[PDB]
């Protein structure tokens, strides 16, 4: 079980350029008149962006047609999701793993907006698409959610890495005791290492200097005798108090336009990485993915999102191999002078005689004529081998 | 879109009669005038007439269902009438001007010589004008008449479509002004440093020191007894606003014109050899003909000027010094003779001279506006002092608008202000008493006009973002107070954001309502560990 | 940009002619510097959000060129990508400075509730499915594949063996139809 942090959103911020500029002064408001239109075109930036921001949340979390809900008894064929449901208890319906995650991330006509989708909203949709995987697998993304045990789905995904659902089956309770312990192990990887989350917290440390600065730099003369448009009205006379304000207005606007674009630049790299994350939902989430790295280290078995400050976190279930062991292989084999392919799997002997198994979990089995395929002669492949091939009719055929 | 004197939108424009006499009419900066009365008197002098042949108008002279609009108004004297024959109805008609007087009378009256007419006045109003493709104006918007207008206004269309638009920013007004001033009452010295008896020469310039006092720089710029009297970073109309924490009046005499050299980045005789101005200099030099007493006949040499010095000078420094100038490499050690030279020579003032030579008094008033407390003051009276309401303040001298309150800042007693981030005053501390009291600014946000369509409707709400109700049919959200939405308990598919969860739409007796948006439908899949549910159809989709 | 022309920055006049007309060289010089500076700002300004914009609407075009390869010239196994559903095939049509997507997908229907096993047990040894799932309607136990209720008789050609009918957690009993013994009349 690894963890995908991804940031999807940024704070929503507005600035009134002409109180920026000119606080509360008229002289200046009508001195800034003849530079146009350039406060409405960075309002009207900013407020693009701000829109952008609950697009992109709506795009990651809202997949979920319904809001599905788990139900009371917890009999999942011994995996515990425990720690990524919603504890009611809170009053806000988090996960603690979402709460352990919240806990992580910490005038001069700038505002800031609250985005349209609460964080108790968010929590709602993380859940509900927990419970759907969890009640119903892949199938709630791709239509009606049809229930399904869960021990049966992870056979499903054990089929689609290429591992047989007798693989699971018999190993149910090591499969659950692992799971379980790895979710543990997140539990604490995470709430101790301080620095997990270190994209959303750099989003957030980006965007507080990005204001910073802009505000700072009211207090640059820019030429101007003061800082002040007050002190420079309440000491010059209009010609003159003009041209210092003048300075200034050219300072201000200069320093808010800088600001604008780098949060439009800013806003641009935000919108990938939420379409990354909404993809990663659909894909990773809402199924079960082929593509390599995509949904986490190992063969994908399937992911769970998680709301975080500003982003998603999903914890990819992945199926790590191990425990190899070396075996002697063949292409094919040899007998009555027909070469046999083995249908699913490939042909290993421990050194005295031969066996077909799958790929990716050493079970090993009798070489029939329904593990295998015939091609052709014995004359053609390079590295085929003779062995005896087990008709099961023929011992059978007592009749 | 223009910014003009316009008659407002739905406005109350009085009906006069005048058959059971003429009534009496003001002029404020505009008038309107209908009609079913042929002449209008105007005075505070104009009048016209129409001899039902051709206008008549005179002062000057000029010539040349019956709805008459007509518009009067003055600026900077020009006289500027429109009309239309129109046959208080509906629709729009613009009117064409007919006539212009630019002359220039001062009206504040109105009259009517010869019936039932109207009158409306008219204030700037900023217009949205719709010029139709024959060039005429057939459609118009007031942007201050509701929000939906002033929507209309910052989109600039005549058609609004659904949303929720940010049109402007509210931020409230100051109640009343504050001034505090410190209570000084002793008048600074002026008289004496301007009419003393004798300056003291250019080379040991005498610095008055002037503190704790209250200065009257309007006298000093109304008397005409002063040939130059010109300020640097400041002007003299509103010195008599300002509080400095002393002045230093650096007072002497020297030639008559030389007297340009006392001002900042000058080079040449007196500023580098014997008094310049910091180039960051920030107070008045005033400079007069002393000529009445100063020279006398036989030449005036007892006052001084120091010709040779080794190097330049900083500014505002004295040189005493009366030792000899050595020009050469040979030492001099006391006696002159041989590039042995005099550095101080005498001013030669004769009244015989020319009119460029007599003796000028120079006085170079410097201010400096440190954080100290405030000594020199103007002559400005203190007012009392409000809480808890924004209001225009003037505390020592440096403005501002705000609401005060008491604060618990412990500023140590050298200390006289609080400073923001971006160089703000953010709390000071009363000169009359001795009290910190922090300044902050006052609520301000911006006004969201939530509106469907124009062609859905009309009515609009407002939401005024991150203030309270309570400084502004009435529901608080987390973004802020939203004014003509009704608050349902129900929950529906967002169809306008407000924020917070919170979003509108127009629906039911249709109106506004303001709902927290539902994320959808609940369910609960039917899980067990021996069911499974499996599709007997499709669709194609 | 185009009303950016009509401001003044500063100057008498937003109108080049108007100053050239009224004023000489040196002055004339000042004001033209102020409409320089301030016309070239907005010209950066437009130039800079376009690249902005465009940078975008490449994003928008190489995801829409991943659709046609994926969606048009193939059909997509990743959800979501391709229209909600089991991704059949798509097809495009042009639009003005864009393209449109009809993506044709497969939605299940008309669900039915069953009760179903991981396993069956017989003769002592556990049979698992090798496409499909085991469901019951009430009665009989039947095999079918997992998105359309197609039932089967659970035959050892629909189900392969792996083990004992002793480790699998919910394994059922019911008998598997060997297609070989009935047909043994020889
Ligand atoms: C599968 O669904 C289709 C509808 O998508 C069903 O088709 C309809 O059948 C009814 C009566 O049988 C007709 O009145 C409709 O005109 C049919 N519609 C179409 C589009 O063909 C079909 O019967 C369903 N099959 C099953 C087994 O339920
Ligand atoms: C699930 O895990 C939690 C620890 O996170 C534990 O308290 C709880 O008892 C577990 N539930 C079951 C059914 O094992
Ligand atoms: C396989 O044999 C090689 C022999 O060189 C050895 O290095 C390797 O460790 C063996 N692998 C395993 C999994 O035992
Ligand atoms: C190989 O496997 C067979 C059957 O599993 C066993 O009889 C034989 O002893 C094994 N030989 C080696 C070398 O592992
Ligand atoms: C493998 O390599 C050995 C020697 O390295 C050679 O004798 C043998 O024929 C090779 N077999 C195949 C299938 O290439
Ligand atoms: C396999 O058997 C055939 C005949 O049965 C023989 O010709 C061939 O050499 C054998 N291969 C090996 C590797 O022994
Ligand atoms: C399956 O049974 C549950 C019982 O809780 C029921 O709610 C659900 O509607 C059933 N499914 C179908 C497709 O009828
Ligand atoms: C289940 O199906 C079998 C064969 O299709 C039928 O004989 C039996 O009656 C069915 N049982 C129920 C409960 O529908
Ligand atoms: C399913 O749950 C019931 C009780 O709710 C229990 O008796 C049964 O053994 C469980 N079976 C499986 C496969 O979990
Ligand atoms: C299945 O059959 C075996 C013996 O044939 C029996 O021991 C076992 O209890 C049976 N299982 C059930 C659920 O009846």
């Amino acid at each position: 079980v690894t963890t995908e942090i991804l940031p999807v959103s940024m704070t929503k911020t507005s600035v009134d350029c002409t109180m920026y500029i000119c606080g509360d002064s008229t002289e200046c408001s009508n001195l800034l008149l003849q530079y146009g239109s350039f406060c409405t075109q960075l309002n009207r930036a900013l407020t693009g962006i701000a829109v952008e921001q609950d697009k992109n949340t709506q795009e990651v979390f809202a997949q979920v047609k319904q809001i599905y809900k788990t139900p009371p008894i917890k009999d999942f064929g011994g995996f515990n999701f425990s720690q990524i449901l919603p504890d009611p208890s809170k009053p806000s319906k988090r996960s603690f793993i979402e709460d352990l995650l919240f806990n992580k991330v910490t005038f001069n006509g700038l505002t800031v907006l609250p985005p349209l989708l609460t964080d108790e909203m968010i929590a709602q949709y993380t859940s509900a698409l927990l419970a759907g995987t969890i009640t119903s697998g892949w199938t709630f993304g791709a239509g009606p959610a049809l229930q399904i045990p869960f021990a049966m789905q992870m056979a499903y995904r054990f089929n689609g890495i290429g591992v047989t659902q007798n693989v699971l089956y018999e190993n149910q309770k090591l499969i659950a005791n692992q799971f379980n312990s790895a979710i543990g192990k997140i539990q604490d990887s995470l709430s101790s290492t301080p620095s997990a989350l270190g994209k959303l917290q750099d989003v957030v440390n980006q965007n507080a200097q990005a204001l910073n600065t802009l505000v700072k730099q009211l207090s640059s003369n820019f030429g101007a005798i003061s800082s002040v448009l007050n002190d420079i009205l309440s000491r010059l006379d209009k010609p003159e108090a003009e041209v210092q304000i003048d300075r200034l207005i050219t300072g201000r606007l200069q320093s808010l336009q800088t600001y604008v674009t780098q949060q439009l630049i800013r806003a641009a790299e935000i919108r990938a990485s939420a379409n990354l994350a909404a993809t990663k939902m659909s894909e990773c989430v809402l199924g079960q993915s082929k593509r390599v790295d995509f949904c986490g280290k190992g063969y994908h078995l399937m992911s769970f999102p998680q709301s975080a400050p500003h982003g998603v976190v999903f914890l990819h279930v992945t199926y790590v191999p191990a425990q190899e062991k070396n075996f002697t292989t063949a292409p094919a084999i040899c007998h009555d002078g027909k070469a046999h392919f083995p249908r699913e799997g490939v042909f290993v002997s421990n050194g005295t005689h031969w066996f077909v198994t799958q790929r990716n979990f050493y079970e090993p089995q009798i070489i029939t004529t329904d593990n295998t395929f015939v091609s052709g002669n014995c004359d053609v492949v390079i590295g085929i081998v003779n062995n005896t091939v087990y008709d099961p009719l023929q011992p059978e055929l007592d009749s | 879109s223009t910014q003009d004197l316009f008659l407002p939108f739905f406005s109350n424009v009085t009906w006069f009669h005048a058959i059971h006499d003429n009534p009496v009419l003001p002029f404020n900066d505009g008038v309107y005038f209908a009609s079913t009365i042929r002449g209008w008197i105007f005075g505070t002098s104009l009048l016209i007439v129409n001899n039902a042949t051709n206008v008549v108008i005179k002062v000057f002279e000029y010539v040349s269902k019956n709805l008459r609009e007509f518009v009067f108004k003055n600026i900077d004297g020009y006289f500027k009438i429109y009309s239309k024959h129109t046959p208080l109805p509906q629709g729009f008609s613009a009117l064409e001007p007919l006539v212009d007087l630019p002359i220039g009378i001062n009206i504040t009256r109105f009259q009517t010589l010869l019936a039932a007419y109207y009158v409306g006045y008219l204030q700037p109003r900023t217009f949205l004008l719709k010029y139709n493709e024959n060039g005429t104006i057939t459609d118009a918007v007031d942007c201050a008449l509701d929000p939906l207008s002033e929507t209309k206004c910052t989109l600039k269309s005549f058609t609004v479509e659904k949303g929720i638009y940010q049109t402007s920013n509210f931020r409230v007004q100051p109640t009343e002004s504050i001034v505090r001033f410190p209570n000084i009452t002793n008048l600074c010295p002026f008289g004496e440093v301007f009419n003393a008896t004798r300056f003291a020469s250019v080379y040991a310039w005498n610095r008055k020191r002037i503190s704790n006092c209250v200065a009257d720089y309007s006298v000093l710029y109304n008397s005409a007894s002063f040939s130059t009297f010109k300020c640097y970073g400041v002007s003299p109309t509103k010195l008599n606003d300002l509080c400095f924490t002393n002045v230093y009046a650096d007072s002497f005499v020297i030639r008559g014109d030389e007297v340009r050299q006392i001002a900042p980045g000058q080079t040449g005789k007196i500023a580098d050899y014997n008094y310049k101005l910091p180039d960051d200099f920030t107070g008045c030099v005033i400079a007069w003909n002393s000529n009445n007493l100063d020279s006398k006949v036989g030449g005036n040499y007892n006052y001084l000027y120091r010709l040779f010095r080794k190097s330049n000078l900083k500014p505002f420094e004295r040189d005493i010094s009366t030792e000899i100038y050595q020009a050469g490499s040979t030492p001099c050690n006391g006696v002159e003779g041989f590039n042995c030279y005099f550095p101080l020579q005498s001013y030669g003032f004769q009244p015989t001279n020319g009119v460029g030579y007599q003796p000028y008094r120079v006085v170079v008033l410097s201010f400096e506006l440190l954080h100290a407390p405030a000594t020199v003051c103007g002559p400005k009276k203190s007012t009392n002092l409000v809480k808890n309401k924004c209001v225009n303040f003037n505390f020592n001298g440096l403005t501002g608008t705000g609401v005060l309150t008491e604060s618990n800042k412990k500023f140590l007693p050298f200390q006289q202000f609080g400073r923001d981030i971006a160089d703000t005053t953010d709390a000071v501390r009363d000169p009359q008493t001795l009290e910190i009291l922090d300044i902050t600014p006052c609520s301000f946000g911006g006004v969201s006009v939530i509106t469907p369509g124009t062609n859905t409707s009309n009515q609009v709400a407002v939401l005024y973002q991150n203030v309270n109700c309570t400084e502004v049919n009435v529901f608080q959200t987390r973004a802020g107070c939203l004014i003509g939405a009704e608050h349902v308990n129900n929950s529906y598919e967002c169809d306008i954001p407000i924020g917070a969860g919170i979003c509108a739409s127009y629906q039911t007796s249709q109106s506004i309502i303001a709902y927290t948006m539902s994320l959808g439908a609940e369910n609960s899949v039917a899980y067990s560990n021996n069911s499974i549910a499996i599709p007997t159809n499709f669709t194609i989709s």
